RNA sequence: AAUCCGGUUAAUAUUCCGGAACCAGAAGGUGGAAUCAACACGGCAACGUAAAUGAAGUUGGAGACGUCGGCGGGAGCCCUGGGAAGAGUUCUCUUUUCUUUUUAACAAACCACACCCUGAAAUCGGUUUAUCCGGAGCUAGGGUAUGGUGUUUGGAAGAGUUCAGCGGCUGAAUCCGGUGCGCUCUCGACGGCCCUUGAAAAUCCAACGGAAGUGUUUUCACAUCUGGUCGUACUCAUAACCGCAGCAGGUCUCCAAGGUGAACAGCCUCUAGUUGAUAGAACAAUGUAGAUAAGGGAAGUCGGCAAAAUGGAUCCGUAACUUCGGGAUAAGGAUUGGCUCUAAGGGUAUCAACUUAGAACU
């Protein structure tokens, strides 16, 4: 809510930054495996559960 | 041309509702242009941007229905849904005719037409709702001193 | 006592309306206590020029009336499009175009 | 937030070191309102007299800084 | 402990900006008061004053308290009479319909249930809507205290709002009043209820006591300085939460316009918000949700199940039985519109409010 907690606000602010797309310059290296963030989150579907 | 925040901005500088923003229709390009507050200020200023007056709800009928009920009307049995305590509570009228005979046995003591003997005495008659309006206590106080006399 | 003036300089030099219609409007459609003809002594009204319409009261008299007034036969005549009554300084209405 | 009636005080506040600026309001019904701005209060005195006004206009220390109407 | 207004942003604001305050703590300084009769005077008094030292120890108070019921005051909204600005309508009618007409924290002055004094009271009196009070000192006359969400200014018109002009700038207006079983919040004085009697602590104040003491004290008027950390977007729900979901479910609370009416009922509208939910085209059966039906009127069915009928208000009238309180709105009848009117019920000759009775006419 409004009414936070600093660690809450520090364990949103990482979960917050842990939710992009990959770098595109990631996948033109050699024996590159990622191809796409396996850990995407919505706020919706699936909750940080904090 | 998507105009929505204009209209949000409009509705926030106007001091209104989106209900009330009136955005021209034929200055589109320019209004889309527009995308600040000040921008919408000046749009106002031009003429570009109208806030609608409010819709109409007079009275009129209102007040003539209620100077015609004032005159008697629209106040007969048909007209009642509610029990007479319910329009007008009988707790209400007697303290309003407490108040009225009380005051006045007041003026009267201090005026001196009658004593403390005989205010007393109709003041426990008046609680006793032997007086029903000001005229009746009037005679009685009347009728009283022409006795004593 | 008070005094009001309605100008219609633009009216007269532009032939929309004549003094005589503004005067013979406002004295049969003035409703004074609710009648009309009861202008007595109490108002007046006195028009000087062909210009002017000045209305002076002894009693008290509204300005909005006026432009009442003045509203109806604008309309009356169906030029109500082209004129607009407009006030400038205390108890002075005059015509305007767009 | 401070009216002053006095206007000498209201002199001797405007000399002293704590006054800031002073500002002129001159009101449609004809009064002049001298408003002192020090540190902590607000002093205005209002006058009813144009002459007086100005007298006392010319009568404030010309360190201070005087502002005409806002 | 102590913050308000106006404004600003694409998105933040009691936080930023402009203006205006406040509280807590610290230090010395200016000014004033008391003092060699060390620790001020006045008033009969209740108490007042710009100040007027007070260690230890003790004690009192504030914080600090249920519930319901009316009654009185205030503020905001509502209603309303004029004024002024625009705008709506105008075949006809409407001195009219509508919008606008605003004033924050804070500082200052002023503003009568408890109490004091004089006095002695039975022809007992004062007094409330509500019967409490008085020789333990009533009424009455004169005082003291409490003093805001009241008033007059400051804030403050320079702001906000409306309107008319110019090419950012210049003109105006923002005014004067009434009302109430009205609503919302609050406040004051009371009342009732209980085998129910309706938190604590931090914090702050005061008192009894009298250590102690040119220089002393000063809870007095001024200015000077300072104020860390963390939260602050947005949703709070027929799409931001929980139900696997953009689920007809669930989920604490504040604000709350007018008309009808008893009413936060239903029905309609203003401010605000939405116009979202696959759509179109056709009217077949069977459906789902609603309507009406001649004559009969429960013959239907396990069963009046479903539906129907009744329904507000006013006057009349009301049984057996009863734990005497009820039963009871028993049952049973009559009545209701529109309009024109008188008749009362108040306030200070004029002024203001809707509540009843009766007459005609239709």
């Amino acid at each position: 809510p409004s009414h936070k907690s600093f660690r809450t606000k520090q364990k949103l602010a990482k979960a917050a930054r842990q939710n992009r797309p990959i770098p595109q310059w990631i996948r033109l290296r050699t024996g590159n495996t990622v191809h796409y963030n396996m850990k995407r989150r919505h706020w919706r579907r699936t909750k940080l559960n904090i | 041309a998507n105009l929505r925040t204009q209209k949000r901005l409009a509705a926030s500088v106007l001091k209104c509702g989106k209900r009330k923003v009136w955005m021209d229709p034929n200055e589109i390009s320019e209004i889309s242009n527009a995308n600040s507050r000040q921008n919408v200020r000046k749009l106002i200023k031009d003429g570009l941007v109208i806030r609608k007056p409010n819709l109409m709800h007079s009275r009129f009928r209102i007040r003539k229905t209620h100077a015609a009920k004032r005159l008697g009307r629209h106040t007969g049995y048909g007209k009642r849904k509610g029990t007479a305590e319910a329009r007008m509570p009988s707790a209400v009228v007697w303290m309003r005719r407490q108040r009225v005979l009380r005051r006045l046995l007041r003026k009267y003591r201090e005026s001196g037409k009658i004593d403390k003997h005989l205010y007393h005495t109709l003041y426990l008659e008046a609680k006793g709702n032997t007086f029903k309006h000001k005229r009746a206590l009037i005679e009685h106080i009347q009728r009283a001193k022409a006795e004593a006399n | 006592s008070n005094k009001y003036i309605i100008d219609a300089t633009a009216a007269v030099n532009d032939k929309i309306f004549d003094v005589a219609a503004f005067e013979k409007y406002l004295i049969d459609r003035i409703k004074v206590d609710g009648k009309t003809g009861n202008l007595g002594s109490s108002v007046v009204v006195s028009r000087e020029g062909s210009s002017k319409i000045a209305v002076i009261a002894h009693i008290d008299f509204s300005g909005r009336y006026l432009k009442y007034l003045t509203k109806k036969f604008l309309k009356k005549h169906s030029l109500r499009d082209w004129l607009r009554v407009v006030s400038t300084k205390k108890g002075v209405y005059e015509l305007r175009y767009y | 937030p401070r009216q002053i009636s006095d206007i000498k005080q209201f002199l001797e506040i405007a000399r002293r070191k704590d006054a800031t600026s002073a500002r002129i309001k001159k009101n449609t019904n004809k009064d002049v309102k001298f408003k002192l701005r020090c540190s902590k209060y607000l002093y205005t005195l209002v006058v009813a007299d144009a002459k007086k006004a100005e007298k006392l206009r010319q009568s404030l220390p010309p360190d201070l800084t005087v502002t005409e109407v806002g």
